Parts: structure tokens; C-alpha cells; sequence
């Protein structure tokens, strides 16, 4: 993820003021998150939904 | 008669138990005076109490009592 | 469109709720304790 751009996909964070902004943590668990997805597959198994 | 000056009394009271649930109770037992614990910091909060004591009275007349000592 | 903030810089002031809910709780305690005491000092001088 390039030093000052933002994901295409991201998760954001609350302030302390309660704006939701881009978090570069959080984005970074999601898209590692997709990447085993699309690699390795996930699974569901004893959800319900 | 009515020589109360020589007249005297010992009671074994009952013993009483308090369950503090409250902070209101913690406040109002440590505003009376005689209510004293050794551990200042203990803390009272859900704690069952139990109180066993002893009175100790001379008397002035038939109604008053000329001293009270509850220990 | 216009947008008036008329909030006197409440917005500032960080976990409002616990904020609020901590002064009311300060308040209420304070004025249980005071006349559960009250009561109870009373009672002990009129039985006195």
C-alpha cells in the first residue's frame, strides 16, 4: 500500500472528534484479510446466517 | 423504692446482622460515632456484619437513664 | 444550504454519556447519603 494513497477498499477508524477516517492498520487486517481469500479460499463452515 | 443510685442493669443484646449493599449504608454507619473499625480502609461493600454487644446502664429515676454504655 | 452550529462547544467534551451519566450520579449519591445521614442522626437524638 503506497506511503499517502488510500486503498481502493479500506476500513476507517472514529476520531476522538467521532469522524470516521481511513485507517491504515485496520485497512491492512481487511486486505491481507482478501488476499488469503483469493489464494487459499475461506470457509464458513458453522455459520449461521 | 427509689434509691436509684444504687440500682444498676447488664443486657446481653441479641446479635444483629446487616447485609451492606449500598454505598448509603457504608456512609451512614460511618457517621455514628460509636462505629469503629481498626482497618480504617476495610471495605464494607456486600459484606454481611454482625454485632454482638453488651449494655451496661446505672439509672436516675423509674424513665431515665443516668449512663449508657454499649460495647 | 447553510449549516448553523448552535452547540456552544458541546461537541468538544469527549464520552458525553459517561460524561453526563458520571455528574448525575455524583449529584444523586451526594444527596442520597446527606439525608439518609440526616435521618439517621434525627432518629438517634430523638431517641437519645
Amino acid at each position: 500500500i503506497p506511503r499517502e494513497t488510500i486503498p481502493f477498499l479500506h476500513l476507517r477508524k472514529k476520531t476522538p472528534a467521532g469522524d470516521w477516517k481511513y485507517d491504515r492498520q485496520l485497512s491492512s487486517l481487511f486486505l491481507d484479510g482478501l488476499e488469503k481469500a483469493a489464494f487459499n479460499g475461506v470457509t464458513f463452515k458453522d455459520k449461521y446466517v | 423504692y427509689t434509691d436509684f443510685e444504687n440500682t444498676f442493669q447488664k443486657t446481653v443484646e441479641p446479635v444483629y446482622q446487616m447485609h451492606i449493599k449500598t454505598s448509603k449504608d457504608i456512609a451512614v454507619l460511618r457517621s455514628k460515632e460509636w462505629f469503629q473499625l481498626d482497618d480504617e480502609d476495610f471495605d464494607l461493600l456486600n459484606k454481611t456484619l454482625t454485632f454482638e454487644t453488651e449494655t451496661e446502664v446505672t439509672f436516675k429515676n423509674a424513665n431515665i437513664f443516668s449512663s449508657v454504655k454499649c460495647f | 444550504p447553510v449549516m448553523a452550529d448552535l452547540n456552544g462547544g458541546l461537541q468538544f467534551v469527549p464520552e458525553l454519556k459517561e460524561f453526563t451519566a458520571k455528574l448525575r450520579k455524583e449529584l444523586v449519591e451526594t444527596s442520597e447519603v446527606r439525608k439518609a445521614v440526616s435521618i439517621e442522626t434525627a432518629l438517634e437524638h430523638k431517641v437519645v
